[PDB]
Order: C-alpha cells, then structure tokens, then sequence
C-alpha cells in the first residue's frame, strides 16, 4: 500500500491533452503488470474519483504470445 | 457579535453566487474551447444506392462522389433523395438532415375560412358535401358498391363569388390541407416540359402533401390549342385513387367547356353557382360587416337594393370603402344611411366600385 500516483499531474496532463483535443475523455488507467496486485484497487479508485465507470487495461508489454 | 457574523456571511454568500456565476461561465469557456476543435461538414445529396456501403452524393453546389456510410447510421434513412452531412475529408457521410424554389409559388394553403363565413349558398354547400365528403370520409363505400371514387368535379360559375371560399370551408370542415394549384410545382398541360411538370404535379402534391386539389386559371384549360387540349386530356384522363389529384374546377363560364371532358371520371359533377341571391348577397354583406366597426342601426335590405350582379369580392371592397371613407371622414362608426349613397354609386362601366364614396 506504499504507493504514489501524482493527483496534479493526472490533472495538467489532461488540460494539455483536452486543449489539445477535447474529444479525449479520461476513461480509465492501464499499468504494464502481467497480473495485477493488491494496490490496484486504490489507484483504481482515484481513477473513479476522475470517471465514475474507469476501466483499467492491462497491457502486458514484456511479453509476446 | 451576532450581527456583525451574520454581516459577514452575508456577504460571504453573495460572494459564493458570484463564484458560482463564474463557474457557469468557466464551463461555458471550456464548452466553446471544445467546439472550436470541431470542423463543419458539406451538405449532400443522396443521388443513388450503390452497394450495401457505397453511395453516390452531390454536394449542394459542388461534384459527386462516390462514397461510404461513417458506421453507426441507418442505410434506410439514406434513400435517394435525403439532405447528408459529408465529412470534408473522407468524404464520408457522417448523418443526414431533414429536407424559394419553384414550390415558392404552389401552396395557397385555405387559412381557416370555415362555413360561417360564407353566406347565401346553403345548396352549393350541401353541393360540395354530398360529392367530396364520401371520398374524404367515407372512401370504403365505393369499395362497397365496387366503382372507382369520381375526380372531376367542375364548380363552374362567377369568379370572385366564394368558390374557394367554399373549399376552403369545406377543407376546414374535414381539416384537410387543401393545396390550390398555383402552376409552379404543379403545372402539368403546360407546353413548356412535357414529363418534368407531370413528375411535379404528382410529387408535389397527393404523395408529399396528402390530398384535396384545385387548379388556378379557373377558366384556361376548360375552353397548338388542339394540341394543347389532348394534352390536358392525357393529363388528367385517369389516375390511380391510392393518390389523390381530385380537379375540382371552378370555371368562370359555361361556353368555355368542351365536350372531351363530359366524360365521368374526367369531369363528372357539374355544381353550378349563378348569380349570387339578393338573400345571399344580404349575408353577405352581414357577415363581411361584422369586422368593421359599425355603431348604430344598420338596415342592410337597403343596400341590398342596390346591390344586384355583384360578387362576393364587390361586397368585401365594399365594406374596405366603408372604412376608407369612415377614415376620411372620421367616423369610427359606420351606418346604413350613407349604406344607401354607396350602394347608389357602385354601379357603372367598371361596376363603379371605389366611386360609392359616402358610407358611414
Ligand atoms: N359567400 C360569401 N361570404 C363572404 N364572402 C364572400 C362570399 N363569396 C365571396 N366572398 C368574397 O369574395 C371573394 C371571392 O373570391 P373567389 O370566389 O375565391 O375568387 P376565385 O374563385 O376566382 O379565386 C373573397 O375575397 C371573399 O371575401
């Protein structure tokens, strides 16, 4: 649970990304993890607190099957 | 210190509000930074279906091209003939749209002129009901006695005595849109386009507006000229009853008929109006004098005297100079006692008219 995902930073991203393109929604939040673990479940929540229906996606970048 | 808390919050309060406002006005500054990234859309139309993805589309003053469907649309609402928005890029049909012009000239819509308004034709009335009433309400009883429903019927008679006005009151009876022929989206016998004005005629009116027709130049095509008559015949010689084109004529005089469209179903009735009654005239003259303003005792037998071979039309401006020469006179009131030198000067070469003058 020792985690540190920056608030402002989420929060400047977007208003650089919206000016931009405002079509961009925030819409969820992906980590490179093959599994998730068991701080997901906060980050995910920081992600509703930005979208109520976040969706995160797995991206599993170190291997190819 | 009470008073001077409650101070405070108030103002505080008000300066909440006015933070409020500006939230309202901040979310508008970023709706509108959100509507400059859009970009427009030409305007197309649909010529033609070409596959199950392919279309063919005009722009409004612009080539056509052939092109495709965005994805989330209904192919059925693109049909040919239907208004689109085209991307600029792609060329891609992004939606459609609901759809002057020649047309700018072919409704003459009947207003609401209802039967209380027309005076004095209680027969022509019962006329017109007992021929277009069965078609609009009742179209099953042909059906049940096995005949085709009758289209020509000719109103012939006087202009300017009230025949669409009775239409009108008719149409207002049964709310029909009554659509009057005023040539342009309509003109059919016209030599000008042979198939073109045909294709007009019909799409214009039964199939986009739904029936109840009429036919301006009340006297034209009723009387090259050889040539011109079959014409009219093989345009209104006879049509399918799905789609209304119901001619009903009301030409000025009888000479003016020939006998290629005696024929039923090119002109079966024949409601004849003549010269207005002087009965009729009085209601006339009652009904058309209710608007204006008319203080006193009105003796309208008087005028109606004098009021012989007149029409509806006569009568109206007549009423018109009443209060024309109520203004001149300055009279807010209008009586019969000058009723009487008016309806004495109405009648000369140009049935006098404007010249009866005196009047309140
Ligand atoms: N029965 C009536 N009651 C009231 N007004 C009438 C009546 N008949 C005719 N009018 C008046 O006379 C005019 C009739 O013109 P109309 O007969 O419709 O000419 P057209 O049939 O050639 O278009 C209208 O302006 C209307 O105000």
């Amino acid at each position: 649970s020792v985690w540190f995902l920056d608030h402002d930073y989420l929060e400047n991203m977007y208003g650089m990304f919206k000016k931009v393109n405002a079509r961009e929604r925030i819409v969820g939040w992906y980590h490179t993890g093959p599994k998730l673990h068991k701080n997901d479940i906060a980050i995910n929540e920081l992600m509703k607190r930005y979208c109520p229906n976040s969706v995160l996606v797995i991206i599993d970048v170190k291997p190819k099957d | 210190k009470l008073l001077e808390h409650k101070e405070i919050d108030g103002r505080l309060k008000e300066l909440r509000e006015q933070l409020k406002e500006l939230t309202k006005q901040y979310e508008k500054s970023e709706n509108d930074l959100k509507a400059l990234q859009s970009v427009g859309q030409i305007v197309g139309e649909v010529l033609k279906q070409l596959t199950e993805e392919k279309f063919i589309v005009k722009a409004t003053n612009g080539p056509r091209y052939v092109v495709g469907c965005r994805r989330q649309l209904d192919k059925s609402k693109l049909k040919p003939g239907t208004r689109v928005a085209l991307d600029m890029t792609t060329l891609t049909i992004m939606r459609y749209l609901p759809r002057p012009l020649v047309y700018n000239m072919s409704h003459e819509d009947p207003g609401n002129v209802s039967y209380s308004e027309i005076g004095g034709l209680s027969e022509q009335i019962r006329e017109l009901r007992e021929v277009i009433e069965l078609p609009l309400t009742n179209p099953e009883l042909f059906q049940r006695v096995g005949i085709i429903p009758p289209k020509g019927c000719l109103l012939y008679g006087p202009p300017g005595t009230g025949k669409t006005l009775l239409a009108r009151a008719v149409a207002s009876q049964l709310d029909c849109n009554f659509l009057k022929v005023v040539s342009s989206s309509i003109v059919d016998k016209y030599i000008g386009e042979s198939a073109r004005l045909i294709r007009e005629m019909f799409n214009y009116a039964r199939d986009h507006q739904p029936c109840i027709i009429f036919m301006d130049e009340i006297d034209a095509i009723g009387g090259e000229i050889q040539r011109t008559l079959m014409e009219l015949l093989n345009q209104m010689d006879g049509f399918d009853t799905l789609h209304r084109v119901k001619m009903i004529m009301a030409t000025n005089r009888p000479d003016t008929l020939d006998p290629a469209l005696l024929r039923p179903g090119r002109l079966d009735r024949k409601i004849h109006i003549d010269l207005p009654n002087e009965q009729a005239r009085l209601d006339i003259l009652k009904i058309h004098a209710g608007p204006i303003t008319k203080h006193g005792e009105i003796d309208y037998e008087a005028i109606v005297k004098l009021s012989d071979g007149f029409n509806g039309a006569d009568l109206r401006n007549v009423c018109t100079e009443a209060g024309m020469f109520a203004i001149r006179a300055d009279h807010d009131f209008v009586v019969q006692e000058d009723f009487m030198k008016a309806v004495r000067k109405v009648a000369d070469s140009k049935k006098l008219e404007s010249k009866l003058d005196y009047k309140p």
